[PDB]
């Protein structure tokens, strides 16, 4: 329920979904009680949180940040833009980050509320808690 | 001849450290209930 | 760049309001006011008094909310994270008012062509 197993994610703020990310980190919601350290350097991070829409111009740059992370890693696509392309079916928008980087949790919303982002993280933890529990 | 004395000066503490101690009246008083609405335990209901 | 100007060419005027929120996502109601005020000129739509004051008031609450973010992120740039917490403490109050009335925290989608939702 409450695990000392810490998670070190890198928040990739690209659009509006990033503003809601800051509100979750602030004094109103306490995302620390869940063991989220939030390191800023991608070299020492294991969870890639894509918060915002990914433009085709940013796709090669984002993929590089992913391959540059240690192998025990997960990825959370916050909002529909990073999940499936969101409300932008246009010539310059990448329809979902899972097309260039596997994602483990999709958080719907435009943008999701701070609690929705928290529930989404618990879901990632739920997965990991029983990912090392089967085999 | 006779000459009285004054004790005033550039002794700005009569009104400067007074304002600096204002932080002790606000920052110290800011130790109230935590604004945090813990989630998953104790959710904020949407309007 | 997601093609905003090209998305408008394929949508009706009222359908573009939610896309204006996603331009300056920090002050969505302000974006809507600019757009809606423009379309209302093209279509020649008068806005009732109650809505005019609701627009003006909510547009100003967004300006405070937007300057708080610029001040909070501006403070965050030089450490002094204590200002970031206070700035966002006040932003949470403005969002509680906007969310309760518009229905969404950031992308309000409160204005409508002809008044407010
Ligand atoms: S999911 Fe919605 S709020 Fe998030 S970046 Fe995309 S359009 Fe903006």
């Amino acid at each position: 329920w409450g695990r000392r197993n810490s998670l070190w994610p890198v928040t990739i703020g690209l659009a509006c979904c990033a503003i809601e990310m800051m509100h979750t980190a602030a004094s109103r919601f306490d995302l620390d009680r869940l063991g989220v350290i939030f390191r800023a350097s991608p070299r020492q991070a294991d969870v890639l949180i894509v918060a915002g829409t990914v433009v085709n111009k940013v796709a090669p740059m984002l993929k590089l940040i992913w391959d540059q992370m240690p192998d025990p890693k997960w990825c959370i696509s916050m909002g529909g833009c990073a999940s499936a392309g969101g409300p932008f079916p246009t010539y310059s928008t990448l329809q979902g980050v899972d097309r260039i980087i596997p994602v483990d949790v999709y958080i719907p919303g435009c943008p999701p509320t701070p609690q929705g982002l928290i529930y989404g993280i618990l879901q990632l933890q739920r997965k990991i808690k029983e990912q090392g529990i089967t085999k | 001849k006779l000459s009285r004395k004054d004790y005033l000066n550039i002794l700005e503490s009569i009104l400067f450290i007074d304002f600096l101690k204002g932080l002790s009246v606000t920052l110290k008083n800011l130790l109230r209930r935590p604004i945090t609405t813990e989630y998953p335990k104790e959710k904020l209901t949407p309007p | 760049h997601r093609g905003m100007e090209k998305l408008a060419e394929n949508l009706h005027y009222f359908q573009f309001i939610p896309y204006t929120d996603r331009m300056d996502y920090i002050s969505a109601i302000c974006n809507e006011l600019a757009y809606v005020e423009t379309v209302e000129r093209l279509l020649g739509v008068e806005v009732p008094e109650k809505a005019r004051y609701i627009r003006t008031m909510f547009a100003e609450l967004q300006r405070i909310n937007s300057h708080l973010l610029w001040l909070g992120t501006g403070a965050l740039d030089l450490g002094a994270l204590t200002v970031f917490l206070y700035a966002f403490r006040e932003r949470e109050k403005i969002m509680d008012i906007i969310e309760g009335n518009a229905g969404y925290r950031l992308t309000s989608c409160f204005l409508r062509i002809g008044g407010v939702h």
